[PDB]
């Protein structure tokens, strides 16, 4: 697909940041190496459900004033194409497949089959969690349902699973045409307190490490590489300075389009014609 | 003195438009209340400046 690393990072960082900040022992583990007073002051101010201060995330160049006490500024950077395929063919498909998804589901009995229901039509099934079927189990997929023989499996009549699958758009042939790009985004934790900037740096590094395992950047946005700048005053001529430490996140990812092929051939036919010269 | 020396103007007061994207923080370019500027304006007021 076409991709937007900045909007991915914003969407991914915001919930993760919230869920760490609402959970005191995570911060208590992340900041174990800092000075005791720095740790306790940060945990008192920003952390837990009762926290009176708050962190914020957003893109650069807003028209309004931000929470300069603690704010992650996201800042889309450079990139370049790095590797190309022969014919620019990144892949080919017989059935137009959408995004990868993971969904929780439960088995139910139906007509002496077990079935799992999924919210969308299954374009491909990658994994039913914790199950490997035998041929006897007569595994079949149909529409948005996975179906599974009941006879030997009655103990599992309400078994709970996670389905990893991917959507289908439509039944069509085509070529995925495109290339790989290596692209940079900068993130900086702004604070007018230097110890807050240093803690926001630690929290962001933890978040990015945790992010490396996510399906989003396992399937796309691969090879996350991190670089770190000096701590410096970002703005120097207010009533106080604003400090930050930049980090650069670099990703390798595919830019591509679905070139559908309308041509289809369903019968050869043969004829002999005679040359009398 | 000001009423003698100033020209008549219409003054309208700025405020940020509530159409700003809750994630990206940028204005919606199709917004009718503000024509792609992030700033909406209250009804005009007659003044001399
Ligand atoms: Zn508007």
């Amino acid at each position: 697909a076409i991709t937007s690393v900045d909007s991915y990072l914003l969407s991914e960082i915001k919930p993760r940041l919230n869920t760490v900040l609402e959970n005191c022992y995570i911060i208590d583990e992340v900041l174990k190496d800092f000075d005791y007073q720095t740790r306790e002051s940060f945990k008192e101010a920003f952390c837990g459900k009762n926290a009176q201060h708050e962190v914020t995330v957003g893109f650069n160049f807003p028209k309004f004033k931000n929470n300069y006490e603690a704010h992650y500024l996201i800042q889309l950077g450079q990139g370049q194409e790095t590797k190309n395929s022969l014919g620019s063919i990144q892949s080919s498909y017989f059935e137009a497949t959408g995004d990868t998804l993971v969904e929780s589901s439960t088995a139910i009995r139906e007509d002496d089959k077990l079935v799992f229901t999924v919210s969308k039509p299954i374009g491909e099934l990658i994994k039913v969690e914790d199950i490997e079927f035998a041929k006897y189990d007569n595994l079949q997929v149909e529409g948005n349902k996975v179906s599974f023989k009941y006879q030997t499996n009655e103990d599992y009549e309400n078994y709970n699973a996670n389905i990893i699958f991917t959507e289908k758009k439509n039944d069509s042939k085509g070529l995925v045409k495109g290339f790989t790009v290596e692209e940079q985004v900068t993130v900086v934790g702004l604070s007018f307190n230097v110890d807050v900037a240093r803690c926001l740096d630690a929290v962001l590094k933890m978040i990015l490490i945790s992010m490396r395992d996510s399906i989003e950047e396992q399937q796309t946005f691969q090879l996350q590489n991190l670089s770190f700048g000096d701590i410096a005053p970002i703005i120097e001529d207010g009533d106080s300075m604003i400090f930050g430490r930049p980090t650069i996140i670099k990703y390798t990812s595919s830019l591509d389009l679905d070139y559908t092929i309308t041509q289809d051939i369903n019968k050869l036919t043969f004829k002999e014609r005679k040359d009398w010269k | 003195f000001i009423n003698d020396r100033g020209i008549k103007v219409l003054w309208e007061e700025a405020y940020f438009c509530p159409c700003l994207n809750p994630d990206t923080g940028h204005p919606r370019v199709d917004c009718p209340r503000c024509h792609g500027k992030g700033i909406a304006y209250l009804p005009p007021k007659e003044t001399i400046m």
